[PDB]
């Protein structure tokens, strides 16, 4: 795989949470707490692009964690989905893994997340429409995605 | 096996006969062996300036290896050329590059010396860091990799000298640019591999030419280098002419090929003042195409009864490079040089004893007779006012340039303080002004063919004449930054106003007395002007009414001027003590004056044509 | 670009290019520099000679070249790491 410093930093986090709760192997639900709670987060504005609601992506995820009993390993699904994220980054060929990359494959590696994002309403042809409408092809890092918004502002308007 | 990733092979490229032939240079060659076959620290290091043959050196090593002219500890052993820059090619992990560089270090040793890596541009072995370059420090001491190396003499100083502990593992070899008399059979040796490359031959004058031309009018550049472009763009110039037609006759026709255009959308116009240009622009069409069918005539008479580069093709290129002319007087230039004092005569009238001064060492230059080290000309000429010493220096930059402002004129007048001299120098390293070199220098050391001329010269602070003392009998001055720049070719021209009105002596001694005897004698001839007679200035009064009549040209706008008024004119041209500037007043007090207010007050139009006659005091339109 | 028409015309300056050309097909150290006062006509050069490519006005040498237009800006761009340049 080909990993971005996003991605780096939501494994890290995530399993230092995970070691910090103690579990014999590191659940989705980890690195999905670790990835909607990330500094600069591209996974919030990600559901805003297909319309889902954030009041409920800290609570319904977080019951997938104070459920089991308190170093940890990947889980299989986690590795199906990098798997199929790895698969997904061949079309649009970049060369690193990114955060969305680690979402599109979430929801397809695990069913599970599937089944949350289905019940809040969002479909695998539209959140693959998610970022292209906040994005805009891609180097290692994120200095891109409407560079424009961020370091400027609009005297007409 | 991890020496074939990140190096080539020397030693079989010279094996291939890919390299060119390596002539003379026998010490250093020899020396270089003898500091690669010692006990421990055997690894030169080759050094000096740019161009002088240094990759050369260690090509000529190769090759001699591959014949068998080395010694027994040296028969054969391979050249390996390691490669800096595609080992730090992907290492973004924390120890990759270090692995890299461990193993070919590991596999240099593994062998028994039959290797000798040679690093090109080793002043880039400081970095590779981010500790790096610094792992080789223990084998170098002890002599397990023969190093060979070679940068330029100023970036040694600059990166590696700076590390004292790793420059002790060097032995440095200075390399001495080559002269003259070397670079003519290092030329001679390889020309037959142009000859080939070129479709064409070489002439041993010309191998001769392109060394000792390229010896004093190319100077920011070392040898044999500077030497062997001339002889490479002659070869590809005559192929690319070998090709197509030839010269002076491309040009000539790519020009027509547009004044057709030009005149053909021009023509559309309904315009009125459009039809004057119109009128003149269709004449030098028909008179390109007369001399471009003559020359296609000509061409046949030769192409019915150049082929190989001589003397001439590197002259022409050493003259499109640096602007310097440097040719053969083809013809056409001869004809206009032989009649001078009569084109400078067009804008200055009288003063025969300095027309023919100035315009007497522009021939004897030309036709190569001058001193090759010197100054083309430096003569200072004074007289009174207004007697036409600052227009001559003008007509004479206008006859050779085209353009009256293609020249370096500084007005001496501002410098009154002694300080004002780094002016034109520079200032010296630490210092305010110090990334913009001089003035004067940074001017000539971009074209070194203008005329620089000195303005009022007595009125400065007597220690810039000391400055000037060695620009006039050598033609060099150098800047801060250390570069010195050649005067070789300009023209020096200083004016002047002392005595004022003294008849020979009382000037003569009035120039003893302000300047130096070792300042007047860099001088050549001393010219004195001659107050303007009453007969030269009744051809002034026409220069300037032909002057003001070119100036109202933009209206389309004439005027007649009738001889009474012309010699009305020329007697009220007064005071031989103002020379001829009061004339210049009063044209346009007399003529200007009146035709601005009928001008503007109606009553005359563009296209008319105003008639001057001397009333019994004044002039009436 | 240039066969597309999309580079203004070129008029004048024959000496230059002509010189441009002669050292842009030499065997060795085959690099020119144009230099000269801002303004003057420095890409305007290389437009022409682009232009005069497509056409066919020039030696044999130069027959189909395909000038490249070279850019160290978009080089440099993400290359914080050690070799990335
Ligand atoms: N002794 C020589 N015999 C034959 N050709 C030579 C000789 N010395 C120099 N040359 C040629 O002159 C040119 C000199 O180029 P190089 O010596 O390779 O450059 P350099 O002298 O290393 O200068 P630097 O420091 O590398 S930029 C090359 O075309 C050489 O083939
Ligand atoms: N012999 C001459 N032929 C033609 N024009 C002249 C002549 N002498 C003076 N002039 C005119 O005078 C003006 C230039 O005079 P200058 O020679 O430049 O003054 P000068 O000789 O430098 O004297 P000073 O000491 O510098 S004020 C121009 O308008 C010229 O047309
Ligand atoms: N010979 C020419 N033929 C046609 N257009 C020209 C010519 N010389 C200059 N121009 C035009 O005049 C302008 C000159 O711009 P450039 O020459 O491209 O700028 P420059 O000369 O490269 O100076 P810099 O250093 O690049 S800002 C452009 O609008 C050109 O199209």
């Amino acid at each position: 795989f080909n990993p971005t410093t996003k991605t780096q930093a939501a494994l890290t986090a995530a399993l230092q949470a995970a070691s910090t709760a103690g579990n014999p192997e590191i659940r989705p639900a980890h690195l999905l707490m670790a990835l909607l709670t990330q500094n600069d987060g591209i996974a919030a504005p990600l559901l805003e692009a297909v319309g889902v609601e954030p009041a409920t992506v800290r609570a319904e995820t977080q019951r997938l964690l104070d459920r089991l009993p308190q170093q940890p390993q990947l889980s299989r699904e986690s590795l199906a989905a990098i798997t199929t994220a790895q698969q997904l980054a061949t079309e649009l060929d970049d060369e690193y893994v990114s955060t969305e990359h680690v979402m599109v494959g979430l929801a397809t590696g695990d069913s599970d997340v599937a089944k949350l994002l289905t019940g809040h309403g969002a479909s695998p042809q539209a959140l693959r429409e998610a970022f292209v409408k906040v994005r805009g092809t891609s180097p290692e890092p994120e200095a891109t995605y409407q560079a424009l918004q961020k370091y400027s502002t609009d005297l007409t308007a | 096996q991890a020496l074939q990733k990140y190096s080539t092979d020397l030693t079989a490229r010279a094996r291939e006969g890919k390299l060119d032939p390596v002539i003379g240079r026998d010490n250093e060659i020899r020396r270089v062996v003898q500091v690669l076959s010692r006990r421990t620290k055997n690894n030169p290091v080759l050094i000096g300036e740019p161009g002088v043959g240094k990759t050369a050196i260690v090509e000529g090593l190769a090759q001699r290896i591959v014949a068998g002219d080395v010694p027994e500890s040296l028969r054969d052993k391979t050249i390996v050329a390691l490669d800096l820059g595609s080992m730090v090619a992907g290492s973004k992990y924390r120890g990759e590059f270090e692995e890299r560089l461990k193993a070919v270090l590991d596999d240099i040793k593994n062998s028994a010396g039959q290797i000798i890596t040679f690093i090109d541009e080793l002043h880039t072995i400081v970095g590779a860091g981010a500790d790096a370059g610094n792992m080789i420090k223990p084998m170098l001491a002890r002599g397990e990799l023969r190093l060979v190396g070679a940068t330029t003499l100023d970036e040694y100083r600059k990166h590696i000298e700076k590390d004292a502990a790793l420059e002790r593992r060097f032995q440095q070899v200075y390399v001495g640019e080559p002269s003259v008399e070397d670079t003519i059979g290092i030329l001679r040796g390889l020309k037959d591999r142009y000859e080939v490359h070129h479709g064409v031959r070489i002439t041993d004058s010309a191998l001769v030419a392109a060394a000792t031309l390229s010896d004093r009018y190319i100077t920011a550049r070392f040898l044999p280098d500077k030497a062997i472009d001339l002889v490479d763009e002659a070869a590809s110039r005559l192929r690319m002419e070998i090709d197509s037609r030839p010269v002076e006759i491309d040009e000539v026709e790519r020009l027509v090929r547009r004044l057709e255009i030009e005149e053909m959308a021009l023509s559309k116009e309904e315009d009125e003042a459009s039809a004057e240009r119109l009128a003149k622009l269709r004449s030098e069409l028909a008179d390109q195409k007369e001399k471009l069918a003559e020359l296609t005539t000509r061409w046949q008479n030769e192409k019915n009864a150049k082929e190989e580069v001589g003397p001439d093709d590197i002259a022409d290129v050493v003259s499109a490079w640096t602007g310097i002319p440097a040719g053969r007087l083809l013809e056409g230039e001869t004809a206009k040089l032989l009649r001078m004092e009569d084109e400078l005569g067009k804008r200055v009238i009288g003063q025969k004893a300095a027309v023919t001064a100035v315009s007497d060492a522009v021939r004897r230059s030309r036709a190569g007779v001058s001193d090759p080290n010197r100054p083309t000309g430096a003569f200072m000429f004074l007289g009174p006012t207004g007697v036409g010493k600052t227009e001559l220096a003008k007509a004479l930059a206008d006859f050779l340039f085209d353009d009256e402002r293609a020249m370096v004129r500084i007005d001496m007048s501002e410098y009154g303080e002694k300080h004002t001299v780094a002016r034109l120098i520079g200032a010296p390293p630490g210092y305010v002004g110090y990334e913009a070199g001089g003035q004067l220098t940074e001017a000539v050391r971009r074209r070194p063919y203008t005329v620089v001329l000195f303005d009022e010269i007595e009125k400065a602070h007597p220690d810039v004449f000391d400055v000037l003392l060695q620009v006039l009998d050598e033609g060099r001055l150098t800047d801060g930054h250390g570069r010195t720049v050649d005067f070789r070719n300009t023209i020096l021209i200083l004016t002047s106003n002392l005595g004022s009105g003294g008849s020979a002596e009382q000037v003569l001694a009035a120039v003893r007395a302000t300047f130096k005897p070792e300042f007047i004698n860099r001088l050549d001839d001393v010219l004195i002007f001659e107050g303007l007679n009453p007969e030269e200035l009744v051809r002034i009064v026409d220069i300037q009414l032909a002057q003001l009549g070119k100036r109202l040209a933009q209206r389309r706008l004439q005027l007649q001027v009738s001889l009474p008024a012309k010699r009305w004119l020329a007697q009220r041209g007064f005071d031989p003590v103002y020379g001829a500037r009061p004339l210049r007043r009063l044209v346009q007090q007399a003529i200007g004056d009146q035709l601005a207010k009928m001008l503007l007050a109606g009553q005359v139009h563009d296209g008319d044509t105003v008639p001057v006659n001397v009333s019994p005091d004044a002039d009436s339109l």
